[PDB]
Parts: C-alpha cells; structure tokens; sequence
RNA sequence: CUUACCACUUUGUGAUUCAUGACUGGGGUGAAGUCGUAACAAGGUAACCGUAGGGGAACCUGCGGUUGGAUCA
RNA sequence: GGCCGCAAGGUUAAAACUCAAAUGAAUUGACGGGGGC
RNA sequence: CCCGCAGAAGAAGCACCGGCUAACUCCGUGCCAGCAGCCGCGGUAAUACGGAGGGUGCAAGCGUUAAUCGGAAUUACUGGGCGUAAAGCGCACGCAGGCGGUUUGUUAAGUCAGAUGUGAAAUCCCCGGGCUCAACCUGGGAACUGCAUCUGAUACUGGCAAGCUUGAGUCUCGUAGAGGGGGGUAGAAUUCCAGGUGUAGCGGUGAAAUGCGUAGAGAUCUGGAGGAAUACCGGUGGCGAAGGCGGCCCCCUGGACGAAGACUGACGCUCAGGUGCGAAAGCGUGGGGAGCAAACAGGAUUAGAUACCCUGGUAGUCCACGCCG
RNA sequence: UAGCUAGUAGGUGGGGUAACGGCUCACCUAGGCGACGAUCCCUAGCUGGUCUGAGAGGAUGACCAGCCACACUGGAACUGAGACACGGUCCAGACUCCUACGGGAGGCAGCAGUGGGGAAUAUUGCACAAUGGGCGCAAGCCUGAUGCAGCCAUGCCGCGUG
C-alpha cells in the first residue's frame, strides 16, 4: 500500500522529468504543498497550484532549461522505515552547496541554507540537485 | 536488507580460520619426528619430497617439510617447526628450522644462509 | 643420501602412483617411479634402490629409477587409451574358462589368436567342473576337444574340490604363467588353490551374481611358484576385442588355417563366400570346427564396428 | 553441656563433561594402476528434479515434472 | 542434537579437512552417430 | 660535560635480482636435486634450482614465522546483492512486530535550539620550552565527537480528541469461467466370458525368436461382465493462492469482473513464530483391478545385456480413510 | 539453551545493620522474571586508552593511570575508624618439612632467585642521596615503594665504522 506520499510526489517528478513531461499532478497535502513552495524559491520547479477542496490535486509545472531537465536529481533522504535528523551544524550540503537539502525544521519547511542561516536543526526530508 | 531486518539480527562478519592451528599463535614450535618419509608433489611438479611426521608439545600430530639439499633427521628427533604452506604438498602447512637443535644447517651452503642455518663461512 | 645403492628387480605388482619391487635377495618392498619412466607393469625387470631402512621401525618407500627392455609382454587394445600391457617377460599364458559365469567360445579364440600374434605359448582350462553333471562334462569335453584337436592343451580342474590340478601344476611347473580370463572364472581361486599360500593371506573372492561375477581382483600381482617357475594373477576382462591387430594377422592367428593357405583359387580370398575358399569347404566336411570359422568372420566383422575410433595404436 | 546455621565428608542416585577406547561408517586428497566408459554434439536409448525398485561400478527401469534439449511445413 | 514421521525419511543445521579456483554470459574456431543450400 | 695523547687506527652484515617488484650473466644440473607469498620454474643455452661474478634494497641490523587492521565495497550504517554467477520459503492465512492516506485541535515523547553541570590525569593534535639533535620530558591550548538537567521551539514522526473519503470493505443488478465437494448418467474404445460363421495360421521385429492357435486361434457377428479415461470442441483459451482443474446433468459451495448508486469511515500493507493447503512416487488398513507397468519370468542382440527391443507380468496406477510434506 | 522462580514477588509486624532493603523470621497475599532473550552453556576482569582505518568501523586491554576481584583450596569470625585481612587468627583438605612418632611448622600471584612448562622474557645488585609512606616533638629508624645500577639489538631515536 501507500505508505509514503512524499517519496511518490518525489519520483513523480522524477518520472515525469524522464519521460519529459511538461506538467505533474499529485494528491495535494499541506506538507506536499511547502516542498513544492520550496523548489519554486528556489527555481527548481516553475510554478505550483491546488485544486479542488475535498479532494484537493496539486499540479506542477517542470522546467526544462535546454529541453534538459532542470533537476536532475532528486532522492527521499529521511524515509518511514528509517528516520533522518540531523543538527544545525552537521547539515548537509548537497553537490558542495550548488544543490540544495530540504529540511522541516521547527520554523516550517526550509533550504539547508535558510535552517543553518538560522541555526536551527530538522529532519532532512530530501536531497534535490 | 532492510534496516529492520538489521536490528532484528546484525551483521556477522566472517572470522578467519587460521592455516596454521597447530600453532596456537606460537611463531615457533618445538616437537618429536616420529616419521620420516618421502612424497610425491602434485601433477605440475615431480619430486622425492623430504617430509616429517612430527608430535608436537601441545599434543598436535602434523607433517612438516625439510628445506634445503639432505637431511639429518630420524626418528626421535627435537626438531622446530615454523609456519607457512607448500602448494605441491596437500596436507604439509608447516616447514622446519633448519639450525634449530636438532636439525644442521644445509652444507656448503653460500646463498641465503640464513634461511637454512649456514654460519658465515670463515673467510 | 637416505636410498640405498641401486639394484636389479622384478615388479611383483603394480598400484598407480606406486609399484611392489621384489629385490634379487627376495624381500618385496613398496616402491615409487620416477616420471620419467611411462611403463611398468608386472613381471618387469626394473633397476631401483631401497631408502635408508629406518622410520617408524618400518620400511621407507624405495624409488624405481628404470626399466629394463621387456622380453615378451601382454598387451591388451583399450577404447580411448590405445593398446596397453598387462604384464611383461611373460612365457605362457593360461586362459581360464569356467561354465557358470560364463561359456565364450568367443573370447577363447580371441585370447588365442592374441598370444599367437605375441608368440606366447597358450593354454587352456576349464574350472568349476564341479558345477556340471556327468552328462554335462561329456557335453562339454566333446567342444572342449576342439582346441586338442589342434594340439592346444586342455585341462579341467575344479578348484573348489581341488580336482584334476594335478596336470595343471606339471604343466606350470619352472615357466612365467599370467593367469588370464574373465572376470568370475576363478583366476584367483585357482591360485589359492595351486599355490597353496599361507591363510591368512588369500586373494579376494566374491561369488557371480545374476548373469556375470564381480571383478574382484583389480590388480595384477606375480607369485612365486611353489615347485618352480613363477604365476600372475591379472584382472577379469570383459572384451578381449582385437581392432590393433591386422585382418590377416587374424587368418594366421586361428592355426587351423595354415592347412588350407593358397589352397583358394582368388587370392584375396576373404574365404567367407568368395569362391574357392578352401576353408569353406573344408568346414563343410567338418575338417574345421564350424565354430571357430563363425567366430573368426564374427571378430572380423567387430573389427569393422571399433575401427570407428582415430586414435591410433602403434 | 546443649540447640540453630554450617564448610569437609558418606552413601543411594540422577544429570553433565573430559580423557581413553574395543569395534567400525562415510569422507577427503594424491594418483603415471584396474574394469568398463556415465555425462558434454540429438554423446550415439536427450539430459536433469522428486520418489521407488534393481545392479561390480559408473548406472538401468517405472511414475510425475522442467527445458537448463537438438531435429522437425 | 531437537522436532516430526508407522516407516521410508523430512526440517532445522555445523565443524574438522582440502583447492585456487568453481561459476555466469558472450566471442573466435574446432567438432556433432545436428540441420540447409 | 669539557680538555689532552696516540693512531685510520678498534668497528658491516642480511635479504633479493621470471612477473607482481628495484636489480642479469656464466657454469653445474637435467621433471633429478631442488625453489616457491600467488602465478609458477626444472627433461640439454634454466635470467626462477646450486655455485660464482655483477647488480638492487635495507643497514647494526637484515630476513623468516606468528598476530591484528587495511587494501576487502569480501557482512556493504556510511557502503553489496538474490531471472541465468551464492541467494524469493511450493503457496496461502495470520498473532506478536515493522510501517502507515488526509484535515483541525491539544500534548512535547521522539526531534531541534539555548544555557548549566559533567565528561580524572596521562595519551592523540596545535603553538612553545628543555635535554648538543632526535627519541624523550615538559607549559598552555584544542579536543574528549558523550551523558545529564533546566528553559524554549512545534515544521516532521509519536500520543490524545474531533473529523474527511481518495485506501480498504459492505449492499443492489448482471457476466464469464476444465474453481471446489457429492451423486447420477452417456458414447466410443481396451480386455474378458458365452455363443454364431469359418480355416490355418495368428502375433511381433530392422530382421527374428519367445508366446497363442486345430480342443479352432487370429478374423467377423451377437449377447454379456468389469475397470479406467473423457477424440472432436481445444485455443498462443479459461478458472484457481499454489499444487492443479476437461463428456453431460443435478445438489451444496468459493473467488473474480462490470455499470450505476448508496453505505462505513483508515477499519490498511507486510509478517518471525503458528496454522492450513500442497504434483508424482511411497506407507497403513479395506476394497477394486480393464489397460498400463518398477520388480520378476522368457526370446533375441551382444564378450555379457544384468539395458535399449520383443512376449508376458507383480506391487502400483483407481476408491475410502489416515500418514508422508 | 524457552520457560525460570516459593524467601520466590509483595504486605504487616518483630529482629538485625552505620545506613534503606526478604538483610532475617512469623503470618498474609500469589505474585515476580521471560522472545525488548529470562534461565541455562561456553568464554571473559572493566575503562581511560592502544593498533589500524579518511571515516564509520575492526582488533585489543602488554606498559602507565582509575575501578574491581584474589592471596595454597574451602569456611568462619575476631580485632579494628576501616579486614572477614598477601608476609594476622581458627577449623577442614592436599602437599612439603621436623619428630623423641607423643605431636608440631609452612604458604614468593612482594623483590631477587630455583626447579618445571614453554618458541620465549633479565641480578639470589646498590642506597634511602632525592620523591612518597609508617612511627616519632624532634633527632632519627623502617621502607625489594622508589631512585639507580646489572643483563637482553626487544623496540624507538642518534652517531660511527673515515
Ligand atoms: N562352485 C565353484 N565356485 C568356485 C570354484 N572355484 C572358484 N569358485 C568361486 O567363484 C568365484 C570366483 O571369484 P574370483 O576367483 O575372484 O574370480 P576371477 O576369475 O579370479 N576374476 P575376478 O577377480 O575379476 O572376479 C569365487 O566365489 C570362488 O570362490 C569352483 O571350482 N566351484
Ligand atoms: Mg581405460
Ligand atoms: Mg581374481
Ligand atoms: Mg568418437
Ligand atoms: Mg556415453
Ligand atoms: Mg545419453
Ligand atoms: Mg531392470
Ligand atoms: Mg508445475
Ligand atoms: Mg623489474
Ligand atoms: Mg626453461
Ligand atoms: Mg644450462
Ligand atoms: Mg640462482
Ligand atoms: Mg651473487
Ligand atoms: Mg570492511
Ligand atoms: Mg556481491
Ligand atoms: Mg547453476
Ligand atoms: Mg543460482
Ligand atoms: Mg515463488
Ligand atoms: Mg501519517
Ligand atoms: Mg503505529
Ligand atoms: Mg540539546
Ligand atoms: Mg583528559
Ligand atoms: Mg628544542
Ligand atoms: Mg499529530
Ligand atoms: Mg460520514
Ligand atoms: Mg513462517
Ligand atoms: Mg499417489
Ligand atoms: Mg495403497
Ligand atoms: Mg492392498
Ligand atoms: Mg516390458
Ligand atoms: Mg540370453
Ligand atoms: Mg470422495
Ligand atoms: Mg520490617
Ligand atoms: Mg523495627
Ligand atoms: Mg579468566
Ligand atoms: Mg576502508
Ligand atoms: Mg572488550
Ligand atoms: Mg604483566
Ligand atoms: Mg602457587
Ligand atoms: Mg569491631
Ligand atoms: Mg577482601
Ligand atoms: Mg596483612
Ligand atoms: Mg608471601
Ligand atoms: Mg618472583
Ligand atoms: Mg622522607
Ligand atoms: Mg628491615
Ligand atoms: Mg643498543
Ligand atoms: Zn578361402
């Protein structure tokens, strides 16, 4: 069964990045709702939006920089069968820093930029590059 | 595989079993040829291999191969034996000191002397 | 040095990687071969030396440095391993036959056109006539008269009851006899039976189950007769077959046939329907035994079956 | 002087362990012997798996299964 | 050894000892009592 | 520690040199003697054995053995795999356990942040200092990656409460199916028995023989008895968790799928132990036994045939109930 | 190696300890532990650290330092602030030694040293001069701790053999 949504909107984008696709949709959640506002910050996807309300569907839209896929990789870090938490000082750095780690700290969902910038420490919810 | 099965039960590594039990651990060990013989070496090589059967102190019964051109080795003899395998030899994972309290150095030996107990010839 | 000076030997036995040498002082000693040797079989005559005689308060292995050219030797053609000897500086070979395991007309004359081809003289015995009733042993006299008939000597002896061996003994008294035949025949019996060699030492001796006997003796061992003269047990054989061994090579081996040689009006005369075959009609107002030419046709046509090997057998 | 606790010990026994061991079962390695050649090509009756019976030996036969089998408009 | 089985045996399951290989796929050739022209 | 005297005067060995691996030639030998960490060498010019010369490395040491870690990602947490190389239990259900859809609230257990206390000294590291240098000794620092307590943070996981319907399940209406168990029944065919006709062979092989037939075989017709299996349909077809399931009909019964709608409201996934099912062969008891057929009997072939082939043929093959797994 | 446990797990009361406590006893309750591995079996002193490793880890606990346990084997207590006491006591055992056969004596796992085992590991040395310690007002006495020396290429570092 679905014992993970996060890594499924993850290797939906994934897929949909390999197979060129120009727009995903998943079943939308609030936490699923903060990654996505995330890589738009950070301009790794090109826009995000939520429809519906009982059965709310979150839709993004890939980027494509030279028709190549603009993230190239992206991998669930801290998943159900082992949990990842790391403190503010021995936070990743995914590719030296050129990519970013997505990290829930207890002020929200935050680059390990943003979580380190403001010393404070989380769950490390995925590497995107 | 999964980390679950992991905590379960851990990773066992694997101990190394010791070619040379009838050591203890010892560099040296000291025995009693109770036999002497020779053998014949595997397919690749043909030869009259100068082996001894020997007891050893702590009890352990093992062969062991005579080094060098001729020996002077019978039965009941105080011999020393050291580690290290011969291929052609199955069963035969033990040499013996040649110099060592029984057995002579190998005669007029001039090269690599101290692999066979040679003194430094008087020169 | 740890050997001994070197010495003139017979081999008494041979085991693989190792062979059983018998000094002129007579003391038999396990010794091995150097590689360089490639035959050594029984009854050869071997230089070798003994190791420095203390170890264990037993013998050490002595070694085998050479092998002096054969006489005579007994050599058998093998599928997939050319033809090889059985023993060597033989003088006489006796083909024991015996009724139960099995009654080969077949590998008789095989035997026999072999030692002919080797110049070895041959001869003939029948064991186990105690199995048969009277009227069976006139039943198989009246054949075995076939080979007496052409002079071959033909005796037979009952090893169990230790009947009619009397002859046998006379007849391998001061010769070098390889005791040959099939497997069950009582090679080995005959010889605990001759020999008469101490109980506690017997060659092995299991009984024939269902159509044929096991193949007891995997060995060839020499023995030293009691009057004078010398045996060898050899192993059962299955096929004595004959492929090495020339077509006309065949024709001289059968002596009945010497009798009728230019006799046939074609020369290349394959004397089996060609016309003018004289041993054709010689058979046919029973001058020959009828068996024997069939026999003789028979092995020919199996020398056409095993011709298919490429190996070669010289 | 007595009572309690109690180390040692003695039996009746049980368990367990070590050393040795009559007498054996199979195994392994060497291999230049012996008997046949079991498998590898359709290996000359396709091999193999499970099971049962048989046989000096590799092996043979029955039952079901597989292709990790060739040939076959 | 345990458990199971009436039994045949099944399951769990070593170690001593021994070798420098064992193996999978594919390549070129050679061979087949394999086919085709 | 310093000064003085004499005199090069008192002081160099060990291993290796085929490749890995820096270093090569002669002689002796001739699968012998021997070497060898691994591959490996030696049979007449051996750079691999022994001796010599030459060279390479290290040096008051040098080699050998033992032992540990590494290289070894070769137990793979960092950081491995399972179609064929080792490796998916035969299949299923299922307790413990692991994990768990979505919203809101609360809690702060996990988690994070800060603070404090502690983490002996030595040892390790860094900047210095002292032994003529170094080893060694030593000052200060760093580190001791840990633990504990307290105060906060609430995004994520956990707990609590209230929900939601997308996962899961129920209901209504139908479809297809060798799904399963039980009981009847049918038509071919094999064999057997009895009878009718009638002649001399039948049967079998590559060829034969064994075998059966003059009491009448085989052939053909009629009647009967019994057992087992269901040509054609038939399929790259269907059903079942797997093993497996094939004439037709009846009774009982499992699952799957489809359309539309309602219903419940996370009730889910996986599963160590455990339980169950589970081809063929086999075992126990009792029936049944047509055909087939291990064992066995016989005839051929063959050295033999203990096999393949042929003629027979028992257990078994079938049924009931257990067992085997 | 799947069950183990009856002072067993609790409670009340008494006793006992420097101190809490089944520490002990009487009675009462019928619990307690275990698949988050009890019990049983084998092995083993623990740590700072040491070796290796880039790191995670791996191996390990020789020297020095902290803790523990033991002092021929088994048992027990006394004295004492502190012991169930290495060079104290008692008993029992084994062994060794003396004997007048009546009975007695002993404990190097302190420093040297001997035999034995082993491939293998050193002197039956000097001094309390220094630092510690015991006693003493002190002087001072004692100290095989310690400071030194001896032996060994066992290791590291340095130098020479021009
Ligand atoms: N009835 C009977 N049996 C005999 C007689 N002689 C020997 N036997 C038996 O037949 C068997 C023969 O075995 P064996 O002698 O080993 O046979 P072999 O012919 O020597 N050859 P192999 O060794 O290969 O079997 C034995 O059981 C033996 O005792 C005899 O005269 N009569
Ligand atoms: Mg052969
Ligand atoms: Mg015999
Ligand atoms: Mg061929
Ligand atoms: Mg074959
Ligand atoms: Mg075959
Ligand atoms: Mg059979
Ligand atoms: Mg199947
Ligand atoms: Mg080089
Ligand atoms: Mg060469
Ligand atoms: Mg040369
Ligand atoms: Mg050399
Ligand atoms: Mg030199
Ligand atoms: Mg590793
Ligand atoms: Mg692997
Ligand atoms: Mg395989
Ligand atoms: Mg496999
Ligand atoms: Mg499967
Ligand atoms: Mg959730
Ligand atoms: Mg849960
Ligand atoms: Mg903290
Ligand atoms: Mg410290
Ligand atoms: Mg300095
Ligand atoms: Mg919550
Ligand atoms: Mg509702
Ligand atoms: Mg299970
Ligand atoms: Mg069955
Ligand atoms: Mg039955
Ligand atoms: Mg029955
Ligand atoms: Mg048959
Ligand atoms: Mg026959
Ligand atoms: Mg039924
Ligand atoms: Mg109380
Ligand atoms: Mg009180
Ligand atoms: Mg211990
Ligand atoms: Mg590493
Ligand atoms: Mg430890
Ligand atoms: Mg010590
Ligand atoms: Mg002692
Ligand atoms: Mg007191
Ligand atoms: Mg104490
Ligand atoms: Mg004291
Ligand atoms: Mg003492
Ligand atoms: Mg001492
Ligand atoms: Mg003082
Ligand atoms: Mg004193
Ligand atoms: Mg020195
Ligand atoms: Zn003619």
């Amino acid at each position: 069964s679905m014992q993970d949504p996060i890594a499924d909107m993850l290797t939906r984008i994934r897929n949909g990045q390999a197979a060129n696709k120009a727009a995903v949709t998943m079943p939308s959640s609030k936490l699923k709702v903060a990654i996505a506002n995330v890589l738009k910050e950070e301009g790794f996807i090109e826009d995000f939006k939520v429809e519906g309300d009982t059965k709310p569907e979150l839709e993004l839209t890939l980027k494509y920089f030279q028709g190549k896929a603009v993230v190239e990789s992206i991998q669930r870090v801290s998943r159900p069968g082992l949990r990842i938490y790391k403190r503010k000082d021995e936070l990743p750095k995914v590719m030296a820093g050129l990519g970013i780690a997505v990290v829930s700290t207890s002020k929200g969902v935050m680059t390990d930029r943003a979580a380190r910038q403001a010393g404070l420490g989380g769950e490390i919810i995925c590497y995107v590059a | 595989a999964t980390v679950n099965q992991l905590v379960r039960k851990p990773r066992a590594r694997k101990v190394a079993k010791s070619n040379v039990p009838a050591l203890e651990a010892c560099p040296q060990k000291r025995g009693v040829c109770t036999r002497v013989y020779t053998t014949t070496p595997k397919k690749p090589n043909s030869a009259l291999r100068k082996v001894c059967r020997v007891r050893l102190t702590n009890g352990f019964e093992v062969t062991s191969y005579i080094g060098g051109e001729g020996h002077n080795l019978q039965e009941h003899s105080v011999i020393l034996i050291r580690g290290g395998r011969v291929k052609d030899l199955p069963g035969v994972r033990y040499h013996t000191v040649r110099g060592a309290l029984d057995c002579s150095g190998v005669k007029d030996r001039k090269q690599a002397r101290s692999k066979y107990g040679v003194k430094r010839p008087k020169a | 040095n740890l050997f001994g000076e070197p010495d003139e030997g017979i081999v008494i036995s041979r085991f693989g990687m190792h062979a059983d040498v018998e000094s002129a002082d007579g003391d038999v000693h396990r010794c091995n071969i150097r590689r360089t040797i490639r035959s050594l079989v029984t009854g050869d005559r071997v230089v070798w030396r003994p190791g420095k005689p203390a170890a264990e308060g037993v013998n050490v292995k002595g070694i085998v440095e050479a092998v002096h050219e054969r006489t005579s030797v007994l050599t058998r053609p093998d599928f997939y391993d050319g033809v090889k000897p059985i023993a060597a500086n033989i003088d006489q070979i006796v083909i024991v036959s015996a009724i139960l395991p099995e009654l080969s007309l077949n590998i008789i004359d095989r035997y026999l056109v072999a030692c002919e081809t080797l110049q070895i003289e041959p001869i003939i015995v029948l064991n186990k006539i105690d199995l048969l009733d009277d009227e069976g042993m006139a039943f198989v006299n009246e054949q075995m008269d076939i080979y007496r008939n052409i002079g071959y000597r033909v005796l037979m002896v009952s090893s169990h009851t230790q009947d009619g061996l009397k002859p046998l003994e006379e007849a391998l008294t001061g010769r070098i006899s390889i005791f040959a035949g099939q497997s069950g025949v009582g090679k080995s019996s005959l010889l605990n039976a001759l020999l008469g060699l101490q109980k506690e030492i017997l060659t092995n001796d299991i009984s024939d189950n269902s159509g044929l006997g096991q193949h007891t003796t995997t060995a060839a061992r020499l023995y030293h007769f009691p009057h004078g003269g010398d045996v060898i047990d050899s192993p059962g054989v299955r096929e004595f077959g004959l492929w090495h061994l020339e077509p006309e090579q065949i024709t001289q081996g059968f002596v009945e046939f010497h009798d009728y040689l230019g006799l046939c009006k074609y020369r290349d005369c394959k004397h089996d329907t060609d016309p003018g075959c004289a041993i054709r009609e010689a058979v046919e107002e029973g001058k020959i035994a009828e068996t024997r030419f069939e026999n003789y046709h028979r092995i020919l046509e199996s020398m056409a079956q095993v011709k298919t090997r490429k190996n070669f057998s010289d």
